[PDB]
């Protein structure tokens, strides 16, 4: 009844992050919106790759290390990472992005569980589901942007013909 | 063997993509016996050893056909724990046989530890341990038999038609 | 009343957004009532009029715990129609009365049609049948009690406990 | 468990038409194809509405009035329509497409059941189901072609400066 429950979860969750293909923004606001509500966590935070970098911009722009802290290990290593306790905070369960290959592409960290005192081992495979999507919709987002900037710029010239 | 087929096929249909699928199938699977047995509740005591030493510890409890899982489920951390010479569960992990008790206060072995802590009184139960070559990974039962005085030699069969699947499950 | 609150909600939870599903309810119900019972199957009859005549005709049979909801669905062209005057079930909507029948063979208005036809073999039996004000929408039936001679007082608690739900479903 | 069943049925096809947002043909093929083995028909072909008529390309390209036929009826009545004997032809189960508003922007046919007589009154919400992911993705899959291909001309012509 909950494995059942945890599908209508994501089919309804996929079909929220592809409404926003257009915005990397707002998409990216969806994956933290609809990650913490998933999971149940107090706040979550999601970085994207830049490089060499994490660039966690969640409305200010964040760069730092992209094998530094947290995000940075779980970014190098492209695998998942649960803390029971951290030492508001406690807990934090972090995720890999990676795209069609399985190059992690972002990173995303959610803190303290609402209702308990961590991560359910399950709260993993439930986040590794959604993980999924949103690396797929990450990578058509951010391939998306691409074109519409170029393309832009391609006509601006134009115009001045 | 007609409405087995359906009922396993058909709760296989209702187990999400997650976990622990593998408990949550024995759990559905337990909710049917329940149906099928008129039986109160059953539970899983799953059964492990350290150094040498078996023991037996809750894993489900109450287990029934309109039952959750998460509440059915116990919690590591409070998790009541027996040597196999203490209780019925212990005792059918340690023999690895069969057991269908009519009245668990003329049963040596039976203890009612887990019924001073919980509240719930038991009266009679099938018992049956889910083996790997010689040894034991669960204890299973079905509790309270609900519409006679105690679980019929027909109602046997059934929970022992149903505890293959389990087995085959739990591996 | 607990384990019904988890049947009924976990059961709601197995529900394709598609029919006729307020059908696919009532037989998952069902599902559940023959495992409860320990009944071989149960069915349900709809319950009709045509100009003031009620008739009642076969629906869901052969429902199980392991059975399928479009082998179980009667094709609305092969449906077996009843005039009130004929079967127990037919008889249960004219009284608008419950029975436990133990011995069908010693029950005039059991009409062995539907035997001859499918092969089956009827021996005992619950019939309710499902009202709204004065007038009849469905009999529901679970036949042969597996682990005893007849259906039990008890079981008759389990099964009206049930058919409150599907009442209020088939409305 | 039939129910349960025609949803991961539809969360898959869900996320199979929107991985080809890219290109309306394609998708427009994976439309046909799903709407095939959702309902089981022999054939299913498709028709995007071109302003006063119904474009089936569905390969070679074939117009048509919009309003003509059987197509055309759905297409004007924006309604569902079964049929039972259509009098190797048989039965067709035909149905609308509509964008956000409910404006029918195409419409689908499916031609002969296979076990079976016609359509199950069931294969109708299940086709309306479905129905929604296809005017979805055929409005956003055409909204996007629109765009590469003036973003193209505009700097076909920039080059030129």
């Amino acid at each position: 009844q909950k494995l059942k429950c945890e599908c209508q979860a994501l089919l309804q969750v996929a079909k929220n992050l592809f409404t926003h293909l257009d915005d990397v923004s707002v998409l990216l606001q969806e994956i933290i919106t609809e990650a913490r509500n998933l999971s149940n966590a107090e706040i979550c935070s999601v970085f994207l790759l830049d490089q060499n970098e994490l660039v966690a911009k969640v409305s200010y722009e964040i760069r730092i290390p992209a094998d530094q802290g947290i995000a940075g290990h779980v970014a190098t290593t492209g695998q998942i990472l649960n803390i029971p306790d951290a030492y508001r905070t406690r807990n934090i369960l972090c995720f890999p992005i990676k795209n069609e290959n399985q190059e992690v592409i972002g990173v995303a960290e959610l803190v303290n569980k609402i209702n308990g005192p961590w991560f359910s081992k399950f709260d993993e495979d439930l986040a590794t589901a959604f993980s999924i999507y949103c690396g797929i919709s990450i990578a058509h987002s951010l391939l998306y942007k691409k074109v519409n900037e170029a393309q832009y710029r391609s006509h601006l010239a134009n115009e001045m013909m | 063997r007609l409405e087995e087929c359906n009922i396993l096929f058909e709760l296989l249909t209702e187990i999400q993509d997650e976990a622990g699928s593998m408990e949550k199938i024995v759990h559905k699977t337990l909710q049917r016996l329940s149906q099928l047995l008129a039986a109160d509740r059953c539970s899983m005591f799953i059964c492990r050893s350290r150094n040498g030493i078996p023991e037996v510890a809750t894993r489900l409890l109450n287990v029934t056909p309109t039952s959750k899982f998460e509440d059915n489920l116990v919690n590591p951390d409070k998790e009541t724990v027996f040597p196999l010479d203490i209780g019925i569960a212990g005792w059918v992990a340690h023999t690895k046989k069969f057991f269908n008790i009519p009245d668990v206060k003329k049963n040596n072995h039976f203890s009612d530890y887990l019924d001073k802590k919980t509240g719930y009184t038991t009266v009679n139960m099938m018992a049956i341990p889910i083996t790997q070559g010689k040894e034991v990974l669960a204890v299973v039962m079905a509790l309270n038999k609900l519409n006679a005085s105690e679980f019929s030699k027909e109602d046997e069969e059934v929970f022992k038609k149903y505890l293959n699947f389990i087995s085959l499950v739990l591996r």
